[PDB]
């Protein structure tokens, strides 16, 4: 049966995956293909038209261009960026000696992710971003693994130079991902590792193709000021020195927490 | 209960091999079907005949070779692997001990209940030349599932190219009115008068239609309120009939213009 | 209905029918006591020694006299009021099903508290509260009218009896016979 | 009762326009034109 | 003359069903029948063939699978000599077969009547089914045989023939594509009782009621919604022509609202009879 | 025979011109339903038309069988069967039957064969021939326009 | 008419050529020259109107209704009744110029016709980074209960080049079609530049976004219903062509200090 | 729900496919390059012991 | 008859694959013209016999 | 009641009350504009065409 199921698995065909853009009619929908073209697709009796509306990722057909099945919504399923590969090594007792600054982080991180009603009773909004800086060699890299060894929630590691891969519209889309997955995967914590790049003013010498990085900074600034519900998701951004970061971010309204590790 | 959906390709393909074998009325052809019986709607995407031999003077005589069935299943795995044996069909109007006893023979190679089919070669009466029958172990009785005819987009139009308003649509209404008359009178007169069969099990379902001029005279007072929508339809239609005079008056300018040019 | 299964002697058939009798006394579900008549139950027993309770309740529904059946039974089943309550329900269920097709040929749906009063041998005050009890048990769907003294109830549950509705099912199709001419000829002429 | 006459009255004006065109066209189409 | 294959109703759908899986995915099959050269060609039964590592090719034919299928069809009376092979090629769409070129030359050694039926645009069916066969002309230089006799030849007007890239020469020495269908007495009554335009058979009064019942809230809406759009078009283009002289300079405007509202006035009369007719006709 | 099989029906049809042999009508018609050919069945339709020449209403029995049959080749010869039997003196019912075939039937070869048969019935009056074929020449069918093209030049030659 | 049916390809009209013949732009990125279906007309469409195309031949079939992608399609009200203008005070200096270049034309558009003064089409927000806001701009749409469209500067560029200019024409079009709306663009400085455009060049063109912003701005803003609001930062570099009175007028700087 | 793998082609096209018996869910890794079909795009070949590639300049010298 | 024939004649025009768009660059005496297609590259094609 | 706040009608003679639904009309805009809009343009199609 295992060998016969191999032929049965090869009899199946491919299925196109796309997201619904606009609803043309009851049986007529407009779904954008993953390659970027759009088509008017039909419906079947095996799917529910209530979940076929806009903002929901569906499955199309590669032959007749029709809706076949329904899949859960995943923007760009890159797991290595979503999973942080947690292996417990260093805990809060291994980062000790920083306790003056350790008890400072747990109040704006562990407390709002546990009992959020404390900040709601006073009326203050929970802090979004937290800045961890200091001299090199103080364990700022270990701060990501120490906090992650306790809460045990999801953690998204997003290196600076790993997301700068040159593509059309992809550089600004990667930031949109982490805030889009934060609703379905729970707010948890999003981590940024040693970003010296996007925080620059970037006077124009020709920029040498780096204009794709400029829209990356614009997406990060508009996200904090966006109308979407935020404040539950924590943004941990670490860097060697703060001045290289965007002064628009350092000012209040986006990054409310500057935590020094001297 | 369940449902049955058979494409028109399966129905006519079963009739072809009947004449190709020069099968007279004394003999009948038996074959197998393929599809997906797992869901509530049984779909038949394929059919194959079998060398069935039967004596006309004895209903206990039949010839069924499973080696041809075992080979047929192996030949289909190289064509369509998604298809499995969902049952078997047969020809001829009559049901005798030949087709009744073999229903358990196909059960060995069929996971679901084999779906019995009577293929009418002469197509006598109404629609549906083939009827889908299912058997129960609890007493055995042949029940007909809501068999329907449906195919894909290219399969439905494909037979339309090979074959190639309001008054015509009303012609089929009278044919359905006589169907109500001729089915009840012929059946009810058989149960009553001479030769009473064992009944009152079916009578409960028959009179279940008559309770709800077959329906209700208690709403006659309320019917006039339901007829109001029909009277409303004539309110606009009186102007719609006058809307034809709009173009009729505009077209008067054309001929009047022709007299000027002449 | 199964002849081969459950093969028992003649003496055990009367004991099995006794359990079938006492089971239907305390509930109205699954038709009535007349259901076992067509089944090989009442025909396989004897009409004496208090085995006729199923036959006595057949005509007792139309006559509507509880004292006839109460005198032929013992103190065991007569000390529970449920026997008298559900027995009167089956008497009304026959009349409640007369609103659609039983007697009236015109299929006019109407019922009055005076007609059910003579059938159930109860005054006008008791029949008003008695109809609600039959509807609340899931027998039939409908309402009543106290102002005009009218009862409006549809027909759902089938019965085992035949011969009352056989003539009407053909008579209702006679009205369809006169409708084949006028609309059949005028439609083909278009 | 009134709407049944309006349909007949509308089609009556239709029947009047139904057949009148060719009358001036008999002379011009049969004769030679430039 | 040439070889024009007359395909039955069942044999035509089965070849489209075998190549139904995937646009790029390619399959193959085998044709059977008994006919004569010169003109009329028939196809009794067809069945798909397995796909080898080369996809569609001459070595993809399995004699073991072919011999077993002929034995299964021999008991059903469909056993016939091998008249050719049919193939469904991927979604390239330039010219027909994307692989097989000289394989038909090797097919001529086994049978001289062998043809290759290929549907180029995968599955496209709207008003017609486009299928394409092949006939090897061998040497088409001088004095071989006359193709333009049988039926519908000398095509290729200007540069437009079929996909329009073939023009005159087509594949090899103008194989002169011709295909026609046929129907028997049993296939004629089958299609009339099953599929003509839509399938209304098997049940009568439900198609009338269910169309109205699902449209109950819609019909009252559609009569009202289309009521606005009917006059809104009449209140725009019709205002151009008013007096005997020219005012708004109407050109095609008086003809726009006439053709668009011609069916609207017709649909209102159709739904008026349907809504009144279903509730009419007895039913107390 | 796929080659000389057509000359058999054409050769026998020329001998049966006029009243002909009534037995040869049903014999040649039976062989058309038995053998399905490309030239034989169409050739037999021409032979059955030649034997019906001059019979007028006497050929209405065979014409009914050709009009009721769904075969494309049998309907092709059914139009000229009316043309030959009704040739010479015309008939108002003969034109009515030919005009009904060129409309309801969707076969382009039969529509072309039906409009050509109109000229042979209308040979007597050639004044009404150009008026009828001009109305049919305004349709969207090319075979009807091509059929009425030569059908006009028959009686007007 | 029923041949094409559902399997239609999204496209957009470009320029007319011949009677019942026009060139369009398919979402696949290949512009073909095809004809127009006989039931339609060139006068029934618009240069920015979207049409349906065939799968293979890509022939024009049906005119699409006034709807498109426009990144995430917003009807103008999503959870809008939340914050009002009273939540952020001290803006009376800035709000005075905003209400006269937004609130007044959104309510009564006939007041500007009676004064014969051209109302400002666009609105800009100056000031150094960190201006906050994202309150009063939403509060105007909350108090007036009008339509609101928010498209960030990084959302104008689709993953494909040719789709970029097709989506920009749809942003300004969807606002005028249904109800008076307000177009908000956050950080548009990534497009509008001063003579450094495309950072001294990038990719292939990248200038297709700026071309449509300048062209489509003059085509719309007529009935004095939809207004354009763009908040930026200070690069000390701005496009003077956008600031011309024939395109954008209202210029508002944040009351710093 | 069922086990199913989603593949992203090198042409930037997302294709959905059911679980193939030739591979196992434990062997299949996310964001991994595996041999796929040209037509059906089904997963057939496994990972050839290399994550992505050596790009341009790499020294395998021992 | 003219409306059905017109719709039928316009049906084969929509079924035609259509045509690309381009601009003439240079011409020679060989009847070969260089047409620059915007999405595609530059292609040297032969002129029609009517022009 | 006259201010379209509470919809109902009373009885002055017997001191009773009656039931009055909130809508006084059901989809009047349908035939309202269909009528007067037709009466305006039914004459507008003639003018001097009769002279």
């Amino acid at each position: 049966d295992k060998t016969e199921n191999d032929i049965k698995a090869l009899q199946s065909i491919g299925q196109l995956i796309g997201e619904v853009m606009k609803e043309l009619s009851e049986e007529k929908y407009i779904v954008k293909a993953s390659s970027g073209p759009r088509y008017i697709v039909g419906v079947r009796n095996s799917v529910d038209r209530s979940k076929l509306k806009k903002g929901v990722r569906v499955t199309l057909d590669i032959t007749t261009l029709t809706i076949m099945r329904i899949l859960p919504r995943e923007t760009d399923p890159l797991v290595y960026n979503m999973t942080s590969f947690e292996q417990g090594e260093i805990t809060f007792d291994g980062i000790g000696g920083l306790t003056e600054q350790i008890r400072e982080l747990r109040e704006v991180i562990e407390l709002p992710l546990k009992n959020p009603e404390i900040f709601q009773r006073v009326g203050i909004k929970p802090p979004k971003g937290v800045l961890l800086y200091g001299p090199p060699g103080t364990g700022k890299t270990l701060l990501a693994k120490a906090v992650a060894a306790t809460i045990g929630a999801n953690f998204i590691f997003s290196p600076a130079s790993g997301i700068v891969d040159k593509y059309i519209g992809e550089s600004a889309r990667i930031i949109r991902e982490m805030f889009a997955y934060a609703k379905e995967h729970e707010p948890c914590i999003i981590f940024m590792d040693e970003v010296d790049a996007i925080g620059g003013r970037r006077f124009s010498e020709g920029t040498s193709a780096d204009r794709e990085i400029q829209r990356t900074l614009m997406e990060l600034l508009t996200q904090m000021d966006g109308f979407d519900n935020l404040g539950q998701t924590k943004i941990i951004m670490a860097t060697n020195r703060p001045d290289t970061l965007d002064p628009a971010l350092l000012r209040p309204g986006r990054l409310d927490r500057k935590v020094e590790i001297p | 209960h369940e449902k049955v959906t058979i494409a028109p390709l399966v129905l006519l393909s079963a009739l072809d091999h009947y004449e190709r074998t020069q099968t007279k009325e004394n003999k009948r052809c038996v074959g197998v079907i393929l599809g997906d019986a797992n869901s509530s709607t049984i779909r038949v995407t394929n059919s194959f005949a079998l060398p069935f031999e039967e004596d006309e003077k004895n209903s206990d005589v039949w010839f069924l070779d499973h080696n041809y069935i075992e080979n047929m299943n192996e030949m289909c795995k190289k064509i369509n692997a998604k298809e499995k044996l969902i049952g078997w069909y047969h020809s001829g109007p009559k049901l005798r001990a030949s087709d009744l006893k073999i229903n358990e023979l196909f059960k060995k190679y069929t996971q679901n209940n084999p779906l019995l089919l009577i293929v009418d070669v002469k197509q006598q009466g109404v629609g549906l030349p083939t009827d889908a029958y299912v058997a129960i172990e609890q007493e055995k009785t042949f029940l007909h599932l809501p068999c329907t005819i449906e195919a894909e987009e290219a399969e439905e139009i494909g037979v339309e190219h090979l074959l190639r308003i309001r008054l015509t649509n009303q012609l089929k209404s009278l044919k359905g009115l006589q169907s109500k008359l001729k089915d009840v009178v012929e059946y009810l007169d058989k149960v009553i008068n001479k030769e009473l069969p064992i009944n009152h099990t079916i009578l409960g379902k028959l009179q279940d239609v008559f309770n709800l001029n077959n329906l209700q005279k208690a709403l006659t007072v309320k019917t006039n309120d339901e007829l109001m929508v029909i009277y409303i339809s004539n309110l606009v239609r009186s102007i719609i009939a006058f809307d034809d005079l709009i173009e009729n008056k505009i077209q008067n300018k054309k001929i009047q213009e022709q007299r000027v040019k002449d | 209905t199964l002849e081969p299964s459950t093969s028992i002697t003649l003496a055990e058939r009367q004991q099995l029918a006794y359990d079938l009798s006492i089971s239907a006394l305390l509930g109205d579900k699954i038709y009535n006591f007349g259901e076992l008549l067509h089944h090989p139950i009442m025909e396989t027993i004897v009409n004496d020694s208090n085995y006729d309770w199923l036959f006595q309740l057949l005509n007792a529904l139309t006559v509507g006299d509880f004292d006839k059946f109460d005198s032929l039974i013992k103190v065991q089943i007569s000390k529970i009021p449920i026997l008298a309550q559900h027995e009167s329900f089956l008497r009304q269920k026959i009349c409640l099903m007369t609103l659609i097709e039983t007697v009236f040929v015109k299929n006019i749906r109407m019922l009055s508290f005076e007609d059910i009063s003579k059938a159930t041998h109860l005054p006008k005050d008791n029949v008003e509260h008695l109809v609600m009890r039959a509807i609340s048990l899931g027998l039939l769907k409908g309402s009543i009218d106290q102002v005009n003294e009218l009862v409006t109830i549809s027909w759902v549950q089938p019965r085992i009896i035949s011969g009352d509705q056989i003539t009407k099912m053909k008579d209702r199709l006679v009205e369809w016979n006169d409708q084949v001419e006028k609309l059949g000829k005028k439609m083909e002429a278009r | 009762q009134v709407f049944d006459e309006r349909i007949k009255f509308a089609n009556q004006l239709h029947d009047e326009y139904l057949v009148s065109m060719r009358y001036p066209e008999d002379k011009k189409t049969q004769q030679n034109e430039k | 003359t040439k070889e024009t294959v007359y395909i039955s109703s069942i044999a035509l759908l089965k070849m489209l069903k075998h190549g139904r899986a995937g646009v790029p995915m390619e399959v193959m099959g085998l044709m059977l029948g008994e006919f004569v050269d010169d003109y009329t060609v028939n196809v009794v039964d067809v069945f798909a063939m397995p796909q080898s590592g080369t996809g569609v090719s001459v070595e993809a034919v399995d004699d073991v699978f072919q011999a077993k299928m002929m034995d299964m069809l021999k008991q059903t009376g469909r056993d016939q000599m091998v008249v050719g092979w049919y193939h469904s090629h991927p979604g390239f769409g330039c010219w027909l077969s994307s692989v097989d070129v000289n394989t038909q030359k090797s097919f001529e050694q086994l049978n001289s009547r062998a043809v290759a039926v290929v549907v180029d645009p995968i599955q496209s069916v709207k008003g017609k089914v486009v299928i394409d066969a092949f006939r090897l002309i061998d040497t088409g230089a001088l004095i071989n045989n006359l193709e333009p006799r049988q039926t519908t030849s000398n095509t290729g007007l200007l540069n437009k023939a079929n996909i329009q890239a073939l023009i005159h020469g087509l594949n090899r020495h103008y194989y002169s594509l011709n295909i026609d269908y046929h129907k028997t007495a049993k296939e004629t009554k089958m299609l009339m009782n099953l599929h003509k335009e839509q399938w209304q058979s098997g049940l009568k009064m439900y198609d009338y009621e269910e169309k109205e019942e699902s449209n109950l809230a819609a019909t009252k809406s559609m009569v009202k919604i289309a009521e606005q759009y009917s006059k809104r078009i009449e209140e725009e283009k019709e205002l151009t022509e008013e007096e005997l002289k020219t005012r708004y300079v109407g050109r095609q405007d008086p003809k726009k609202h006439l053709s668009e509202t011609a069916d609207e006035t017709l649909e209102n009369n159709i739904v008026s009879v349907l809504t009144a007719g279903v509730n009419s006709v007895a039913i107390k | 025979s796929a080659t000389s099989g057509e000359a058999a029906a054409l050769g026998m049809g020329l001998c049966m011109l006029g009243t002909g042999k009534p037995e040869a009508i049903h014999d040649m018609f039976t062989y058309s339903q038995e053998t399905q050919h490309g030239n034989i069945t169409r050739g037999l339709a021409v032979g059955l038309a030649l034997i019906n020449y001059g019979r007028q209403e006497l050929a209405d029995d065979l014409i009914t069988k050709m009009l009721a049959s769904d075969e494309s080749l049998l309907r092709y010869g059914g139009a000229f069967t009316i043309a030959l039997a009704y040739a010479g003196t015309g008939n108002n019912s003969a034109v009515k039957r030919l005009l009904h075939v060129a409309v309801s039937d969707s076969n382009d070869d039969v529509r072309r064969a039906a409009v050509i048969a109109l000229g042979f019935v209308l040979l007597r009056d050639y004044t009404t021939v150009p008026r009828i074929v001009q109305l049919l020449s305004k349709s969207h069918n090319a075979h009807v326009r091509c059929g009425t093209a030569f059908a006009l030049g028959i009686a007007c030659a | 008419k029923r041949i094409q049916s559902v399997p239609l390809v999204i496209g957009q009209f470009l320029e007319p050529i011949d009677q019942n013949t026009g060139i369009v732009s398919s979402t696949t990125g290949m512009s073909y020259v095809v004809r127009i279906l006989s039931t339609l007309d060139r006068e029934l469409l618009k240069p920015s109107m979207s049409v349906a195309l065939h799968r293979h031949s890509n022939a024009l079939v049906d005119i699409l209704p006034p709807d498109s992608d426009s990144s995430i399609s917003v009807m103008g009200e999503n959870e809008k009744p939340d914050v009002t203008y009273a939540d952020v005070g001290g803006l009376d200096m800035q709000k005075q110029e905003i209400r006269e270049a937004v609130e007044l034309p959104l309510v009564q558009a006939d007041l500007y016709e009676q004064i014969g003064i051209d109302p400002p089409r666009g609105v800009l927000l100056y000031g150094p980074p960190g201006t906050g806001k994202t309150m009063l701009v939403k509060a105007v749409a909350n108090s007036t209960k009008a339509a609101f469209i928010r498209v960030n500067g990084s959302e104008f560029v689709h993953k494909y080049l040719g789709e970029g200019p097709r989506m920009v024409r749809d942003v300004f079009r969807l606002a005028r079609e249904n109800a008076p709306s307000i177009i908000f663009i956050d950080e548009v400085d990534s497009i509008a530049t001063k003579r450094f455009d495309a950072q001294t060049g990038s990719d292939r063109e990248v200038q297709r976004i700026l071309i449509e912003l300048l062209t489509q701005m003059d085509g719309f803003d007529q009935s004095t219903n939809v207004k354009v609001i763009m908040a930026t930062n200070r690069a000390d570099t701005l496009d003077p062509a956008l600031l011309r009175p024939g395109r954008l007028d209202r210029k508002i700087e944040f009351p710093s200090l | 729900v069922g086990k199913a793998a989603v593949v992203k082609t090198s042409s930037r096209q997302t294709v959905f496919l059911p679980m193939v018996g030739l591979v196992d869910p434990d062997k299949l890794k996310p964001n991994d390059l595996v041999g796929v079909n040209k037509d059906s795009y089904l997963i057939l070949d496994t990972l050839p012991s290399e994550f992505d590639s050596r790009v341009k300049a790499m020294e395998v010298d021992e | 008859n003219d409306k059905v024939r017109f719709i039928k004649d316009e049906l084969r025009l929509l079924q035609e694959p259509g045509s690309y768009v381009g601009e003439v660059i240079k011409i020679v005496s060989d009847k070969k013209v260089l047409v620059k297609v915007q999405p595609e590259g530059k292609y040297i094609v032969d002129v029609a016999k009517d022009i | 009641i006259l201010d379209k706040i509470f919809y109902g009608v009373l009885d002055q003679g017997n001191g009773w009350l009656y039931v009055y639904e909130t809508p006084n009309q059901d989809a009047t805009y349908d035939s309202a504009l269909e009528l007067v809009g037709q009466l305006n343009k039914v004459v507008d199609q003639l003018f001097e065409k009769a002279s």
